[PDB]
């Protein structure tokens, strides 16, 4: 449903998380298990997933002409990661 | 603020340096005239800034020796021989000049030379020899601010001539027609004061009705760097007036008050007189060697220039186009030299 | 041409086709010699001497040079292998730039 | 390693006997009396790596340099030519002042004269540098062990081949 | 732009000297950002002079992924700039004025777009996606067909690769040396 | 290569390079006693991209670089820490000027990437980077590319993207662009 | 007037001490 629509709303998505930390647990979790899916219903999306020992989980969506929306993700659990990006389809649609 | 570059093609390639004197700026440049008070402080400006200067000079090693000392290492290139009727000499000088200033002008006439030589006849050969090469990209010409096809005087009728020869040879040209400039080595207030001070009677023209705006030798300096630094200048005349206009009276007035003389020394030597006490003095002068007993001064062309009203123009550029305010010169640093004459407290 | 040729050796003390050592001396002005850099005449230049000096024959495989007569007065002494030159290929010293040549090593 | 056990014995005790008072970063530059625009130029603290063409290790980080070896270096700026005589023109005052005075035997040293004249500060620590032979020619040994061919086989023999 | 290809009717050239031809639609306004004059330049309607390796400060990531830094071993040659304030001073004259205005800020960026580019020095590991990857792109694998090429380097010479070894006249002899 | 024989102290560095690690095992000590020399004994160029690197393991100058040859002093030389873009290795280098001018280039150490060895191109390219420059904004017209200043060429740019909009824009990067 | 530098405006051949050679832009 909503999955589908991320081509349309997100020109890219960015996964910003960290390696190995408790924070990011959710983030690696999220990443390691829907990635795939979101990138099977949108294949030509670029969904970049950018790691770092001490990056700070967040995820950010770029909408038509620069406009960036960053969400942070830090101590969320892989459901929680969804609705947050969820409402970032939504915030996107508002524009 | 930010240094602006000079307007010249190419010059982003040469320009180095923070723009000092062993920086390089791309303007080569000849001034006609260097050794004089107009040429020197133009020579300054382009040298100062890490240009070089080719100085053309009627051999005299002792005038042209505050020129040495203005720029760096081969900077200042001082010629020896000028003259104003010599074609090659003139190619040589301009031949790696992108930038030409004629700053080359008699106050009087000698027998030697006239007004209509230098003040015609040298603009319309170095114009033609100037549009021949190409390489030069701007002209600037000095001028009076007073001098009109249309004038009574000579010397101003002959400058506009001058200058309409040279308008027609290059259209680009820019004319800067600054006002009685105001300095140390200056022609007017130097004589103004020499005539309160050495002479029997200080004969006035008229009653000083005549309005004048003076202006200072370093605002009209700065004025020649503004115009080089915007290629939109080409092609336009600015008068560099003052920022007050004043008359000669008040003038007179305002050096007898700062050099505390005693009284007025100054005569009522009206017009329709001097032109019968002056008219066989000029027939004089043009028959003999330059004396420095009678000479500017006491010439029919003075009395002529000193009954008109040399002002701007209302509609004209002038130093507001070219951003620059023009210091007062009956106050502050510019009335400093008159001032360590006497003040009164002093001797 | 030169503008875009690659610097390259005559060979009189080096090889006839190697690259030359260069700074970026003149690339602006437009010299490309080593000559044209430093004089700016149509005289003689020093390797137009050296080049008139002629080859000299030695005997042995090795010749020993301190570049002018007298020991103290010239160049380090050198010693310069024989082996393999001739009057059209002879050995030169680094210092002077004087040559060298032996026919002993071809068992004479 | 060991001990210099020279002059630099008393000069080490004149460190450890003595201190410094402390003071706001950036207090002593207006002290100093130098353009403050100096300050807004940008530092690297830096140990210059070895040269390649010499082996020698006193240059380097290593306990065989008695030296200091922690240099600050400020950012290069323009450099053009004499017009007349082609020579390196500048106007950075603080070009060569760093390279060649500025020499510090610890790290920290150089970060505190930093912080305490103002200047900001970027300090690269030199790529660690382990003499570990590799396992291959581990010893002059290992040259001329079976490794380089394996061992001998003796399917040559007359016996074996008979 | 994959979706649907557009001709393009300006292209931007970052110091790009071995693009295909057909990258260009050889109508379009060509703006060649650059330190060396060669096929880049050459198609350029405006040419904007950059820095080069040895003049600028900059940041290059290695095949393992280790962020490295350049230093400014010579000054900018002539009226040339280094490349992102170009970039950034374009931005300001056509009217969307990029948020960066300093070296630092530029890097923070990069450090909020790829939290490794701050770690400066250190390789960052990579955590294994790439199977979860292929499970993405499943129909696209299918889609993309089989070719009559077989599996070679694209270095033809190795000493000229770039423009600055073209233009190196030290690799045209050792070229014409293996050549010969 | 440049070789003076003579200077050479019989040390095997150059041998053992050219057999170890450069694997082309063309260098050799051939003779026997004081008169045993060093070099191939046919006439032979040594064909290895790690060519370079014998001059900086030749101790006694024997082996010396001929592109950088009777040009400088050590001492004239300002060494400043910077990494090879040539390829995606990123090879630690010392870039060595005098005045405005890159004399040389030598590797640095980093087990990491480059032990302390530097290739050919990398070596050698600083020759490339003296020629064929661009050093001011070019505007084209129908004389040509021509001098402009930054302003004008920024205005010709503002012009020509006012008619390009949305992926008629498009930018293609090259090998040497930075991060920033 | 006989010995000058090669940089002076005097010199025939006047030299600019340039150490870079710069990309000529192809005719029209
Ligand atoms: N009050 C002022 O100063 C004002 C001046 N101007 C104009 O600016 C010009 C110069 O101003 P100023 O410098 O005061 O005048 P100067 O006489 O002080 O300078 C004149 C220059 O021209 C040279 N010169 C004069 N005649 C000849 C000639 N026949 N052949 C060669 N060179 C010659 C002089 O050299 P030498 O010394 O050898 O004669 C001198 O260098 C004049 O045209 C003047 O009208 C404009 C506004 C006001
Ligand atoms: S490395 Fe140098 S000194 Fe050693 S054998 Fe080779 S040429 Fe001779
Ligand atoms: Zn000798």
């Amino acid at each position: 449903a909503w999955k589908t629509a991320l081509t349309t709303t997100f020109q890219e998505l960015r996964i910003t998380l960290s390696q190995s930390s408790s924070s990011s647990a959710g983030a690696r979790e999220f990443v390691l298990g829907q990635y795939a899916e979101l990138k099977a219903a949108n294949p030509l999306l670029p969904i970049l997933v950018r790691e770092s020992n001490a990056a700070q989980a967040s995820l950010t969506a770029r909408y038509d002409f620069g406009v960036e929306k960053k969400v942070s993700i830090e101590n969320d659990s892989a459901s929680g990661i969804l609705s947050k990006l969820e409402g970032l389809v939504k915030h996107g649609q508002s524009l | 603020s930010t240094l602006k570059p000079f307007d010249l093609n190419a010059n982003n390639a040469v320009r180095n340096g923070p723009g000092g004197r062993s920086s390089i700026g791309g303007v080569v440049a000849t001034v006609f005239g260097a050794n004089g008070f107009i040429g020197s402080y133009v020579v300054n400006e382009i040298s100062k800034r890490g240009n070089q200067v080719v100085c053309p000079y009627r051999c005299n090693e002792n005038k042209v020796q505050p020129l040495k000392q203005m720029g760096d290492l081969g900077q200042v290139v001082l010629l020896p021989e000028f003259d104003i009727h010599d074609d090659e000499y003139i190619r040589r000088a301009i031949s790696r000049s992108n930038v030409v200033i004629n700053c080359v002008g008699i106050r009087q006439e000698t027998k030697n030379y006239s007004y209509k030589d230098v003040h015609v006849d040298f603009p319309t050969r170095l114009a033609k020899i100037v549009a021949e090469s190409g390489k030069v990209e701007r002209f600037i010409q000095v001028s009076e601010m007073g001098a009109d096809v249309s004038h009574a005087s000579r010397r101003l009728q002959t400058k506009a001539v001058g200058d309409e020869a040279i308008m027609k040879y290059i259209p680009d040209a820019t004319i800067i027609r600054p006002g009685n400039v105001v300095g140390i080595e200056d022609y007017f207030y130097n004589n103004l004061i020499f005539q309160l001070s050495y002479t029997i009677v200080a004969p006035v023209i008229n009653n000083g009705a005549n309005k004048v705006q003076p202006t200072y030798i370093l605002d009209v300096a700065d004025a020649v760097v503004k115009i080089l630094k915007d290629k939109k200048t080409s092609g336009k005349t600015y008068y560099l007036g003052g920022p007050e206009t004043l008359t000669m009276r008040q003038i007179y007035d305002h050096l007898i008050d700062t050099l505390r003389l005693s009284n007025d020394d100054t005569v009522n030597l009206r017009y329709e007189l001097a032109k019968m006490l002056y008219k066989p003095l000029d027939t004089l002068r043009t028959k003999l060697p330059e004396f420095p007993f009678l000479g500017f001064m006491m010439s029919s062309d003075y009395a002529e220039e000193q009954v008109a009203d040399s002002v701007a123009p209302a509609g004209s550029l002038g130093y507001k186009d070219l951003s620059i305010s023009p210091a007062k010169v009956t106050e502050g640093l510019a009335i400093e030299g008159v001032r360590f004459i006497r003040v009164g407290g002093y001797d | 041409a030169e503008k875009n040729k690659i610097p390259e050796t005559v060979g009189g003390a080096a090889f006839k086709g190697d690259l030359r050592g260069t700074s970026a001396v003149g690339l602006g002005d437009g010299l490309y010699s080593h000559t044209s850099k430093w004089m700016q005449g149509n005289g003689k230049s020093p390797m137009d001497y050296i080049n008139e000096v002629e080859p000299i024959k030695v005997k042995g495989l090795v010749v020993a040079s301190h570049g002018s007569d007298d020991p103290a007065l010239g160049c380090p002494v050198e010693y310069i292998s024989l082996k393999g030159t001739s009057y059209e290929n002879p050995a030169v010293c680094k210092y002077t730039g004087n040559r060298y040549y032996s026919d002993c090593w071809k068992h004479g | 390693a060991t001990a210099p056990q020279d002059f630099s014995l008393a000069m080490k005790k004149a460190d450890e006997i003595y201190s410094g008072k402390t003071v706001k970063a950036g207090d002593i530059g207006f002290s100093a009396g130098v353009p403050l625009e100096t300050y807004n130029r940008k530092v690297r603290i830096f140990c210059p790596a070895k040269a390649a063409s010499q082996s020698g290790l006193g240059r380097t980080l290593h306990p065989s340099s008695k030296a200091p070896q922690w240099k600050i270096v400020f950012e290069n700026l323009s450099k053009w030519e004499n017009p007349l005589m082609g020579w390196t023109s500048t106007a950075d005052p603080l070009e060569n002042v760093g390279r060649s005075t500025l020499l510090f035997y610890t790290k920290e040293e150089a970060a505190a004269f930093c912080a305490k004249h103002g200047w900001e500060y970027v300090v690269d620590e030199p790529n660690p540098r382990k003499h570990i032979r590799q396992k291959r020619y581990l010893g002059y040994g290992d040259n001329y062990s079976i490794k380089r061919k394996g061992v001998p086989d003796l399917a040559h023999l007359p016996s074996n081949r008979s | 732009a994959r979706t649907n290809p557009v001709p393009a009717k300006v292209v931007y050239l970052l110091g790009s000297d071995d693009f295909k031809d057909e990258e260009i639609p050889a109508d379009a306004f060509v703006i060649y950002q650059g330190h060396h004059g060669d096929k880049g330049a050459a198609r350029a309607n405006v040419v904007l002079p950059g820095a080069a390796y040895t003049e600028k400060a900059s940041l290059f990531a290695n095949t393992e992924g280790r962020v490295q830094t350049t230093r400014t071993a010579v000054p900018v040659l002539g009226d040339a700039r280094e490349d992102w304030k170009i970039i950034r001073a374009l931005s300001e004259v056509v009217g969307q004025q990029l948020p960066y205005d300093s070296q630092p800020q530029v890097r923070a960026r990069l450090a909020e777009v790829a939290p490794h580019f701050a770690e400066i020095g250190k390789a960052e590991s990579a955590l294994w996606l790439n199977g979860q990857y292929f499970k993405g792109v499943k129909d696209l694998v299918a889609k993309a067909a089989r070719s009559t090429a077989s599996l070679a380097t694209n270095i033809s010479n190795y000493y000229m690769t770039d423009a600055i070894s073209r233009a190196s006249r030290t690799m045209a002899k050792c070229t014409a040396v293996r050549q010969q | 290569i440049k070789t003076s024989m003579n200077r050479c102290i019989h040390c095997t560095r150059c041998v053992r390079f050219t057999h170890e690690v450069a694997g082309t095992s063309e260098l050799g000590i051939t003779g026997r006693g004081r008169d045993s020399e060093v070099g191939t004994y046919i006439e032979k160029l040594h064909s290895s991209e790690l060519s370079g690197n014998v001059i900086d393991l030749c101790p006694v100058g024997a082996l010396l670089s001929k592109p950088y040859a009777f040009t400088a002093r050590s001492w004239e030389l300002k060494g400043t820490e910077t990494i090879d873009v040539s390829d995606a290795l990123g090879s630690n280098i010392k870039v060595d000027c005098r005045g405005t001018e890159v004399m040389r280039i030598t590797p640095r150490l980093n087990d990491a990437i480059n032990e302390e060895w530097l290739s050919d191109k990398g070596r050698f390219q600083y020759d490339g980077l003296k020629r064929q420059r661009l050093n001011t904004p070019l505007v084209k017209g129908a004389k040509g590319l021509e001098n402009a200043t930054w302003s004008a060429a920024f205005d010709a740019i503002r012009t020509a993207i006012a008619g390009a909009k949305g992926n008629e824009l498009k930018a293609i990067a090259g090998k040497l662009a930075d991060a920033e | 007037e006989c010995y000058n530098p090669k940089g002076s405006w005097f010199n025939p051949a006047k030299r600019n001490w340039k150490k870079v050679e710069i990309w000529q832009p192809p005719q029209v």
